[PDB]
């Protein structure tokens, strides 16, 4: 619920207009993720990654 | 007559708008109004009388 406060501190923000209260604000929003986001993660661009070279096979266009 | 105008009722409003007019434009959070508010006054090393 971070943008919600993003919704009401601009809606009485006092004309800031540091982009580093604005740029740390933002990233306070999303939160860490830690000890599995590593690997799931790492999974995930696995099945990413992995379906090209699946996809890699078969080139009669690509002979070369 | 001033308490009449008084907005609040609890001390955590009190210290968020005191929080807010000294770091506008980011959000409260309690420990770090609190901190704030004895480090401006209580804290030794950041006020002195002499």
């Amino acid at each position: 619920a971070a943008a919600q406060v993003l919704s009401s501190v601009e809606s009485e923000i006092g004309r800031t207009t540091d982009p580093v209260r604005m740029y740390m604000r933002e990233m306070g929003t999303v939160e860490l993720l830690t000890r599995e986001g590593e690997i799931d993660i790492a999974k995930r661009i696995e099945d990413g990654i992995n379906q090209v070279q699946c996809s890699v096979a078969e080139y009669p266009e690509a002979i070369t | 007559e001033t308490l009449r105008v008084d907005p609040t009722n609890d001390r955590l409003s009190a210290l968020v708008e005191i929080y807010r007019m000294m770091r506008p434009g980011e959000p409260p959070t309690r420990e770090a109004a609190e901190s704030l508010f004895e480090n401006l006054f209580f804290s030794e090393d950041r006020y002195d009388l002499s």
